[PDB]
């Protein structure tokens, strides 16, 4: 009966954050306890919500999305930013509602040689709506020259990967992030804290 | 070839103040603008993409603005560190063109140069050559003109200045010409003159010197 | 995390085929992102070389340069090179590597290229000596003449006279050689009493010149 929140932060992948995943959670009592029971989160921030109610509160759903970052953008997840990951990977609303929880994975996510797979949108049109997912790989027109689906003068593919190699600095060694999103809709409410 | 010129392409301004810097194209270019600041013997840094972005990790009093064929680069709350060479870049066709730059320095009480002339070394002309020195110090107006003078004649040609950056403490600069000729060259003129005009002076300075005395 | 590290001469000839070769390290070049060359001649504006994608291959270059450069990615040491045939007077500039052609983020340090038809070659240091007891402050300097390869460096009684000097910028001579004056302001009261040495190294060659600067 209790919310699965151990399949979203002990997840073994992780996903891009412009393939950014989501896990809408329902129908469970959710134990925040071993959250903020927890040392190993550098980054735990809290909007228009609290722990305490947390605990006592339900939500009609709540959205738990999870993707990996290097150190210095954590700070773009969050409400009114700017930058190449909330421009153009994660947007996060200006009114949102919810928890912000990073930690680093320079254990897990860099390999020795540096690691690839993770990407991020370096290019668009226009900026991210918020709460989208930009999966597009089509090539980038930087300029006035067409691109015809190659690549042409000023014209890039749009998704770049992070070089994480162990050794890198902090501001650019990989970080794990978890966006929870509590959302109260006009219907009964599946999602409780254990103070209820 | 778009051609891409900066209209101020120098301008002083005190800490606190606001600035505005304007960048042309010679066609429109949309907003196909960079804006970047380079500070002397260092790579340019990123500040301002698509002419209006501005780059993660720069504080916001740089703003960028501007469409077509006219762009803005505007500095709000003057810092020391903002004091550098700022260039703007279009990526809307082959050729990617900058403009010319435009060099910010501090503003400064006006301050008169020192003038100092310093004749061949014998040493030197023992080698066969003979180089005449004169020196210009702590003038805060960058801009000065150095005329070399030999037996009354204005001397154009045989003579190469240069300047250093502002100075970090007193915020003024110092140049420095020389007049290069043979050791027979030298030795067919007897008087050296180093002639110099500056906004710090009612009337130009001549430090001279007779070779041989 | 991704540095960039001109590498080559500085020491090229008219008509020759200039050769940089930009070291990455951080990143390697062939998994993703787009990698160019900017030049800037000295005391003027930026210019654009050419570029290529990491990822496949595809090189654009100038088009006033097309048919002089090459940039290509080496095999297996993660870097690429550039090569500029027939270069003239036109070409001596600060060349730097950089990344991410459109909005170029990341930048190396620059490496001076002096197109002459000089050698790599000592200075000759010759002193600039005081005449005043002219000004409350005397001033003294070295004259540093006549070294190609741009690299030297100036300094006052070994590092400890900073205060009042002025080491200028070089300025290229017709001959192809480099000039430049490093000059100290100091008190009247001094001269004929504290010795002023300027210590000049110049690294390209194997050059190290101490000079004693005294009243004439
Ligand atoms: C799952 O995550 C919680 C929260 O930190 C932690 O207490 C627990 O040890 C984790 N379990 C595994 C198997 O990773």
């Amino acid at each position: 009966n209790l919310c699965p929140f151990g399949e979203v932060f002990n997840a073994t992948r992780f996903a891009s954050v412009y393939a950014w995943n989501r896990k809408r959670i329902s129908n469970c009592v959710a134990d925040y306890s071993v959250l903020y029971n927890s040392a190993s989160f550098s980054t735990f921030k809290c909007y228009g919500v609290s722990p305490t109610k947390l605990n006592d509160l339900c939500f009609t759903n709540v959205y738990a999305d999870s993707f990996v970052i290097r150190g210095d953008e954590v700070r773009q997840i969050a409400p009114g930013q700017t930058g190449k990951i909330a421009d153009y990977n994660y947007k996060l609303p200006d009114d949102f509602t919810g928890c912000v929880i990073a930690w680093n994975s320079n254990n897990l996510d860099s390999k020795v040689g540096g690691n690839y797979n993770y990407l991020y949108r370096l290019f668009r049109k226009s900026n991210l709506k918020p709460f989208e997912r930009d999966i597009s790989t089509e090539i980038y027109q930087a300029g006035s020259t067409p691109c015809n689906g190659v690549e042409g003068f000023n014209c890039y593919f749009p998704l770049q990967s992070y070089g994480f190699q162990p050794t890198n600095g902090v501001g650019y060694q990989p970080y794990r992030v978890v966006v929870l999103s509590f959302e109260l809709l006009h219907a009964p409410a599946t999602v409780c804290g254990p103070g209820s | 070839d778009i051609q891409m010129t900066q209209s101020p392409s120098s301008l002083s301004a005190s800490v606190g103040d606001t600035v505005t810097i304007t960048c042309r194209a010679s066609q429109g270019i949309s907003n196909f603008l960079n804006w970047y600041q380079q500070k002397p013997g260092k790579a340019p840094k990123l500040l301002i993409y698509d002419a209006s972005r501005l780059e993660s990790g720069v504080p916001s009093r740089f703003s960028g603005s501007g469409s077509g064929t006219e762009f803005t680069l505007t500095i709000s709350s003057l810092q020391p560190e903002d004091f550098a060479t700022y260039h703007c870049l279009q990526y809307d066709s082959d050729p990617f063109i900058f403009g010319p730059g435009t060099k910010v320095d501090i503003k400064r009480t006006v301050a008169a140069p020192s003038v100092f002339i310093f004749p061949p070394s014998d040493e030197q002309l023992k080698s066969g050559t003979a180089s005449v020195v004169c020196l210009l110090n702590n003038f805060y107006p960058r801009e000065a003109k150095v005329q070399w003078k030999v037996d009354n004649a204005l001397q154009s040609g045989n003579s190469q200045e240069s300047v250093t950056e502002q100075d970090s403490k007193d915020s003024t600069y110092s140049l420095s010409s020389t007049l290069t000729l043979s050791k027979a060259d030298y030795e067919k003129h007897k008087v050296y003159a180093c002639e110099v005009t500056h906004q710090g002076l009612s009337s130009p300075v001549t430090k001279s010197f007779n070779r041989g005395e | 995390q991704v540095q960039l590290q001109e590498s080559g001469p500085g020491l090229v000839k008219p008509s020759e085929t200039l050769s940089l070769t930009c070291a990455v390290s951080g990143y390697s070049i062939s998994s993703g992102y787009y990698w160019g060359w900017i030049r800037q001649p000295p005391g003027k504006g930026l210019e654009y070389i050419g570029y290529f994608s990491g990822t496949t291959g595809s090189t654009y270059y100038n088009p006033s340069l097309k048919s002089r450069v090459t940039i290509s990615k080496d095999t297996s040491k993660n870097q690429f090179s550039l090569k500029l045939n027939s270069v003239t007077a036109a070409d001596t500039a600060v060349y730097y590597c950089a990344r991410q052609p459109p909005r170029f983020d990341v930048w190396g340090p620059g490496v001076l290229v002096t197109v002459s038809t000089a050698s790599t070659k000592g200075p000759s240091v010759f002193p600039l000596a005081p005449s005043s007891r002219s000004e409350s402050t005397a001033a003294l300097g070295c004259l540093v003449k006549d070294y190609f390869p741009e690299p030297v460096t100036v300094s006052w009684n070994s590092g400890s006279l900073t205060s009042g000097v002025h080491t200028f910028p070089a300025v290229l001579q017709s001959s192809g050689l480099y000039s430049l004056s490093s000059v100290v302001t100091v008190p009247s009261s001094s001269l004929g009493t504290q010795t002023y040495v300027c210590n000049v190294n110049h690294k390209p060659s194997n050059t190290k010149v101490d000079k004693r600067v005294e009243i004439k």
